């Protein structure tokens, strides 16, 4: 047997990823939850988000193309 | 199935506040199915949002549309890739005349490259390639409705991702050489995730393997569907408790660096290994250290030996195993025998290494994954 040898190539980087390589999404459909404000307001959640910093947060999903901005909405 | 919905200046502010105060950079997807009389993008709504966001001083990157490939099926509207390129050109003009004239723009967020999606991506890039800073596509391995536990453990399932990636790069390199390529939205299985699978320890083989392959094959950025939400592929559950994949992600953030190297096993499928330079923001480690990570999908423990000149280096183990009794279907995970759980609502726990005897073999139990940091490795490429 169960003893395996590893070969390592270390002469140069083969690629460079973003410092943000591991990023996260919020589905756009989450904004149709009455409780959106509470959810993203959670300090507990923010703590968990802080841990993955630095990172992109992509707000998008199927619902992306079914959302209309309304600057008067309650 | 899907109908129009409006969203408020409040909602914008919640979303941006969440990103901003969490140290995250926000990408907002705009509605691409607002059309004109000649099937051209009607930009007036976005203009409203663009203006509002400038006034409030929000530093935001943009996307336009999501999976345009499924527009006909989901809205009875067909937009070809040419047109969509033109539409991205039109949005670019609007950004360059705004307060954030340098605002980043990414697209087109097409599904994984089957024959239909390849043509759309190619024509999209021939037309709009000029103005996108990154190419976004999405990937899922399986239908969450039908996906099995075996599927999640299966190396032949993991391997399909490889051809997906090759196909994206074949289109990109034939139309916009050197454009950065991002996974725009990705996870285990589609339709919200596989029930009792996508939120477990078992989900981590697909997540960590995706990361290793993506880095190795030249993907610059990977975006995990979803941080939080209704789908069981979420990193964090409805009680704001973190699932195994959150802890896997956090480990990866802290240990794994931006410079991607390569590792492989003499006699090459069920033992999968990745090698980067160690994250230099990690205070424990120093310039030139390596971070190995490894997945073991065999049913027995395996023992990995490091090559010269790394055989007698100090190694720090970071090994992940489910907290029983539900095994790989557990929603709880241990790091080197210690259960990982928030200290309080404001405080992530330390992630304690387990130092190994210098010169010792690297133990990797059946169905597990581990990081290993090779200290004082003095790899010139890492400095
Ligand atoms: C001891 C034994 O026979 N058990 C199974 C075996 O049937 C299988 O072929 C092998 C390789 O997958 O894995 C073992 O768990
Ligand atoms: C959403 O609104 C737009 C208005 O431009 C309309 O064209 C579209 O068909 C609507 N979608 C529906 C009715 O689901
Ligand atoms: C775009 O949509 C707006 C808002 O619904 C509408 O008033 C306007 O006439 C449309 N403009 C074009 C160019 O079709
Ligand atoms: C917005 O954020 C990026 C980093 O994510 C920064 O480099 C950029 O300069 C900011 N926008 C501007 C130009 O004000
Ligand atoms: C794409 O659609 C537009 C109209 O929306 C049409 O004018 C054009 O011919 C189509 N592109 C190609 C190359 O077929
Ligand atoms: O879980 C899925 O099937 C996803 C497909 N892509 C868009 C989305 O992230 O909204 C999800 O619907
Ligand atoms: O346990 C054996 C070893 O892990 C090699 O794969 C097949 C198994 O039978
Ligand atoms: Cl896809
Ligand atoms: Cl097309
Ligand atoms: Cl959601």
């Amino acid at each position: 047997q169960d003893v395996v040898d590893l070969d390592f190539f270390t002469q140069e980087p083969l690629h460079l990823v973003s410092p943000s390589f591991l990023s996260v999404t919020i589905d756009a459909n989450l904004a149709t939850d009455p409780r959106f404000l509470i959810l993203l307001g959670s300090p507990k959640l923010r703590t968990l988000a802080r841990g993955l910093s630095p990172a992109y947060l992509r707000f998008g999903g199927t619902k992306t193309d079914f959302l209309i901005f309304d600057p008067k909405k309650e | 199935k899907f109908k129009n919905s409006t969203y408020s200046r409040s909602s914008v502010d919640v979303l941006y506040t969440f990103a901003n105060c969490s140290g995250l950079d926000l990408i907002f997807g705009l509605n691409a199915l607002l059309r004109t009389a000649d099937l051209q993008w009607n930009s007036s709504n976005a203009q409203l949002l663009l203006d509002y966001c400038s006034s409030k001083g929000y530093n935001i990157s943009w996307e336009l549309g999501n999976e345009p490939n499924s527009f006909l099926k989901k809205a009875d509207i067909f937009i070809n890739g040419s047109q969509l390129g033109e539409d991205f050109i039109q949005l670019h003009k609007l950004l360059r005349k705004s307060t954030f004239k340098n605002a980043k723009l990414y697209g087109p967020d097409v599904g994984q490259p089957r024959r239909k999606t390849a043509k759309m991506l190619k024509s999209f890039l021939k037309a709009g390639g000029e103005v996108i800073d990154s190419v976004t596509w999405h990937h899922y391995y399986l239908n969450g409705r039908t996906a099995t536990r075996e599927d999640f453990l299966n190396p032949d399932v993991l391997d399909i991702f490889i051809s997906s990636v090759q196909k994206v790069f074949q289109v990109v390199e034939s139309t916009r050489p050197g454009k950065k390529v991002w996974l725009g939205e990705t996870s285990s299985a589609y339709g919200g995730g596989a029930p009792l699978l996508s939120d477990t320890f078992a989900a981590g083989f697909m997540w960590l393997d995706k990361l290793g392959l993506s880095a190795r094959m030249g993907i610059e950025v990977v975006m995990r569907q979803v941080f939080f939400g209704a789908g069981n592929y979420h990193l964090v559950d409805e009680n704001f408790d973190p699932l195994p994949d959150y802890w896997l992600s956090l480990l990866f953030k802290k240990l794994v660096g931006t410079k991607v190297l390569m590792a492989s096993v003499q006699g090459s499928r069920k033992l999968r290994v990745y090698l980067h330079c160690t994250n230099t923001d990690n205070p424990r480690y120093k310039e030139g250290d390596l971070t190995l990570y490894a997945i073991n999908l065999h049913n027995v423990t395996k023992y990995l030996r490091l090559p010269y000149p790394f055989s007698n280096k100090q190694v720090d183990k970071y090994l992940l195993r489910p907290l029983g009794p539900h095994g790989l279907l557990s929603k709880s995970v241990q790091l080197n025998g210690l259960t990982l759980k928030m200290v309080d609502d404001q405080t992530l726990p330390p992630l304690m290494e387990k130092p190994l005897r210098p010169g010792s073999s690297l133990g990797l139990p059946a169905f597990s994954y581990s990081f290993f940091v090779i200290r004082n490795a003095k790899v010139a490429a890492c400095i």
